[PDB]
């Protein structure tokens, strides 16, 4: 029975007290020469191999009897992602590796510079 | 044949009297406790293991 707006109103009550104490310089009068900040999300689907294995981990590990917040349970959170990030394991077994492959080879011919974005040394 | 000892006919024993067979079984399996970590049955070697 509780609405977001009520919670928000409480946040408002505190937030809007900081008017004369808030200083802010904005790039509205600075960023006079830059391109459009474009973004999108890719929709990569799992292969038979990948789909079966991330589910198999969930079916065979029995994390809720191990109890939650345990090493293999929590590892499961990462493992279910690692099914496409690793698996250990040629890239033909990973839709993600195939998407990256295709995009970089496209840009290879386009002559585009490109960044890859990853939050892990193991990765 | 005292104190529960016995004297037996060796030639009857030689003839197979009271012989019996003995059987024993063994069993095993591969991938146990590890995700995608499959242990395996395969002929070993000291340089290979």
């Amino acid at each position: 029975n509780i609405q977001v707006q009520t919670g928000y109103k409480c946040a408002v009550a505190l937030r809007d007290l900081i008017s004369p104490y808030l200083l802010r310089r904005v790039k509205a009068d600075v960023a006079k020469d830059l391109p459009q900040k474009k973004e999108m999300v890719l929709f990569c689907k799992l292969t038979k191999y990948q789909r079966s294995k991330y589910l198999e981990f969930l079916h065979s590990s029995d994390l809720n009897q191990i109890q939650n917040g345990k090493r293999n349970v929590l590892f499961g959170i990462d493992i279910l992602r690692k099914i496409c990030n690793h698996p250990d394991g040629d890239p033909k077994r990973s839709g993600k590796m195939q998407v990256v492959k295709q995009l970089l080879l496209l840009w290879h011919k386009q002559g585009y510079k490109a960044l890859l974005f990853t939050q892990s040394r193991q990765m | 044949n005292q104190e529960d000892s016995m004297i037996m006919n060796q030639s009857s024993i030689d003839r197979g009297l009271f012989r019996s067979l003995f059987f024993r079984s063994y069993m095993d399996q591969e991938k146990k406790y590890g995700m995608s970590i499959t242990e395996t049955f395969e002929k070993p070697q000291r340089t290979n293991t």
